[PDB]
């Protein structure tokens, strides 16, 4: 995948939609909750995750 | 020329030296032959990532392509020329150019390596957009169908479309 | 004029203010010396210049040739007259005119534009004349004098957006539109550059995008930007030519101000020291880091000054005195307090505020029907 | 009335008579960068300008010296 084509950015928008997915799968029940509750789900951080999100 | 182009091996020589190849041809007033070496040295600068006098030089040939015979020859700058705006990321030139080389080349009967490339380079197209991946899994499709059993690296990356797209 | 001694007089500016780049802007406007009967703007500029040794030298020479191809453009104008003919009138007029162009005078170059513009034929070569005013206008920074010809040249066109003539003028409108700080309608002219070109009578095409990237970055928003450019293919041209652009759309769109900054630099000392485009160079600044930080204070209701002071790379004291002159000075947002050391917004700027907005003009429309009870019996 | 305007006028030209075009000149030097600008906008750039033209005016090339000291 470095010798992966301009379509690198379409796998990115692949793994961003399902990300999109996710955060309208957990988020979507929740008011207000904590977000290493809900980052611990996905174990990823909390940083890429907030710049999506506000984003 | 190809032979040795394949070969990759000192590249900086090799664009000099072709300048040489179309300045010698131009002296013994070879035209088709210094349109041949422009056509190859334009993929040497497409493989370079030049595509300032790619486009430019690529278009003062096509200057002297349309005016002129070998409707087939075209079809390989409007489809470089398709390779060249869709590089610097330009759709309504790529699908004009891709058009033209169609309209080019709906006579002729392209080899399978000119006549399936124009639908591979279409699905990039279409699916750089998105618009429908019905239209362009039939054109990494037949695409697949051209590059099928001809070459093992494209057939590779030919897969890789389809199973991409 | 529409000559390259329009670009080279216009490094004048930068020959101006710095004594540091005042050496090849003097070299290539002696060398352009010889170029376009320049002997009248480095004479008027020569103030701004070296002293007279050498200057007396060729000043001698460029004042006669002055007069003798002003006197063939006199004798071929007396030729050219007592003959039937409109547009070789209309040309020896024409070509005199911008010969006095040449010279940097448009005192017969008003009354000679004048003449010619009451030669003209057509409203095409009206707007041609025009633009000749407007390209010596563009020099002259005249405000008024530029805008009453394209004002009257405005109206009754009737003949369909031509190539270069109609672009030539929508080029202009992005040249006033520079001068003014009018930018949300200036944000309409540039849509035009798919058929924008070269223009070396103003304007090249790449310092065209150039100065169109300011107006496009600052005054435009993410609707804005991925609506017209980031949609747009013909930034996705033109970036390739320099990578800075493309690190000041895609960290400012992707908002990474830690590199923002560290760049931003280049944005400062290249807004200063030219021609149009400096005297706003303080209002670009102030206006783009409000725009930022109500583009990060936008999505976020609270925010530490830890994750802040990390986001933009920068001292806590140096934001502690940024917003708070951005609470009146500024007015971003509703009241920012440290009594937790946390920027906390509250912003209740859409249920009530989205009616409380007519209120102003609720008064103003008060006032103005005080107007018309003052219009009353009297 | 409108005739108190008479004596308040002869302390205009009082006003003017302080010196004779040396502000309308020096003062459009000023003018000429700010003619047919907005002078709201003027306003504003007038304040913050005039609040930086005593010091950090620019300041912009000095946070990248900030960011290590800071």
């Amino acid at each position: 995948l470095r010798d992966d084509p301009i379509i690198s950015t379409h796998l990115a928008k692949l793994y961003d939609n399902l990300l999109e997915q996710n955060l309208i799968r957990v988020i979507e029940p929740f008011s207000r909750v904590q977000i290493e509750h809900i980052s611990s789900l996905i174990k990823l951080s909390k940083a890429d995750v907030e710049r999506k999100l506000s984003q | 020329l190809d032979l040795f182009l394949d070969m990759e091996a000192a590249t900086g020589q090799e664009v000099e030296l072709c300048l040489e190849c179309i300045e010698w041809a131009k002296s013994e007033k070879r035209t088709f032959l210094r349109q041949a070496l422009e056509a190859r040295l334009v993929s040497l600068y497409f493989d370079t990532k030049r595509y300032q006098e790619a486009l430019h030089l690529g278009s003062q040939l096509l200057r002297e392509l349309k005016k002129m015979d070998d409707k087939a020859l075209l079809v390989e700058v409007q489809l470089l020329e398709s390779k060249t705006y869709h590089a610097l990321s330009n759709l309504p030139k790529a699908r004009a150019a891709l058009t033209s080389a169609r309209t080019t080349a709906n006579a002729i009967y392209c080899p399978p390596k000119l006549q399936a490339t124009l639908d591979m380079q279409s699905g990039i197209i279409h699916a750089a957009e998105e618009k429908d991946w019905k239209t362009a899994y039939s054109y990494f499709y037949e695409a697949f169908e051209g590059y099928d059993s001809i070459d093992s690296p494209k057939a590779i990356t030919s897969l890789k479309y389809m199973l991409l797209c | 004029p529409k000559n390259p001694d329009l670009r080279i007089a216009q490094l004048r500016f930068l020959l101006s203010l710095p004594e540091h780049r005042g050496d090849a802007a003097v070299r290539d406007e002696l060398m352009a010396a010889v170029r376009d009967n320049n002997m009248a703007p480095y004479y008027e500029a020569l103030c701004k210049s070296l002293d007279w040794q050498i200057d007396v030298d060729l000043l001698n020479k460029m004042k006669k040739a002055n007069e003798d191809e002003l006197k063939r453009l006199d004798e071929e104008l007396e030729d050219a007259e007592k003959n039937l003919g409109e547009s070789e009138i209309r040309d020896a007029m024409m070509a005199k005119a911008e010969y006095l162009c040449r010279i940097g005078d448009k005192e017969g170059a008003l009354t000679a534009f004048r003449k010619t513009y009451d030669k003209t034929v057509a409203l095409g070569h009206r707007l041609d004349i025009v633009f000749y005013l407007l390209r010596i206008g563009l020099f002259y920074m005249d405000n008024d004098l530029i805008t009453r010809n394209t004002e009257k040249a405005k109206s009754l066109i009737e003949e369909g957006g031509d190539w270069d003539r109609r672009n030539r003028l929508k080029v202009y409108q992005g040249l006033y539109c520079v001068a003014i700080r009018d930018f949300k309608q200036a944000a309409e002219l540039f849509l035009d550059t798919v058929s924008t070109f070269t223009s070396y009578e103003l304007m090249d095409y790449k310092t065209f995008v150039t100065y169109t990237v300011y107006v496009s970055m600052i005054a435009l928003e993410r609707p804005d930007l991925r609506e017209k450019v980031i949609k747009g293919a013909e930034i996705l041209e033109v970036l390739h030519s320099l990578p800075a652009v493309r690190q000041y759309l895609f960290s400012l769109y992707e908002c990474r101000y830690s590199v923002f900054f560290q760049s931003l630099a280049v944005v400062e000392q290249e807004m200063k020291k030219d021609w149009l485009f400096a005297p706003h160079y303080r209002y670009y600044v102030r206006e783009m880091r409000i725009h930022a930080y109500s583009q990060l204070l936008e999505s976020y209701r609270s925010l530490t000054l830890g994750y802040m002071a990390e986001a933009f790379g920068v001292g806590v004291e140096f934001i502690d005195q940024e917003l708070s002159r951005f609470i009146a000075a500024g007015r971003l947002h509703c009241k920012i307090d440290k009594v937790n050391e946390i920027v906390e917004t509250n912003r209740p700027d859409s249920k009530n505020w989205q009616y409380q907005e007519t209120i102003k003009k609720g008064d103003l429309l008060l006032n103005r029907v005080q107007k018309l009870s003052r219009v009353i019996n009297m | 009335m409108s005739e108190k305007k008479q004596p308040v006028d002869l302390g205009l030209l009082e006003e003017d008579d302080e010196f004779e075009e040396f502000p309308a000149e020096d003062w459009a030097g000023l003018d000429e960068d700010e003619d047919a600008h907005v002078w709201e906008d003027n306003w504003d750039d007038d304040n913050v300008e005039d609040d930086f033209s005593n010091q950090l005016r620019a300041e912009l090339e000095k946070h990248g010296y900030k960011m290590e000291t800071s």
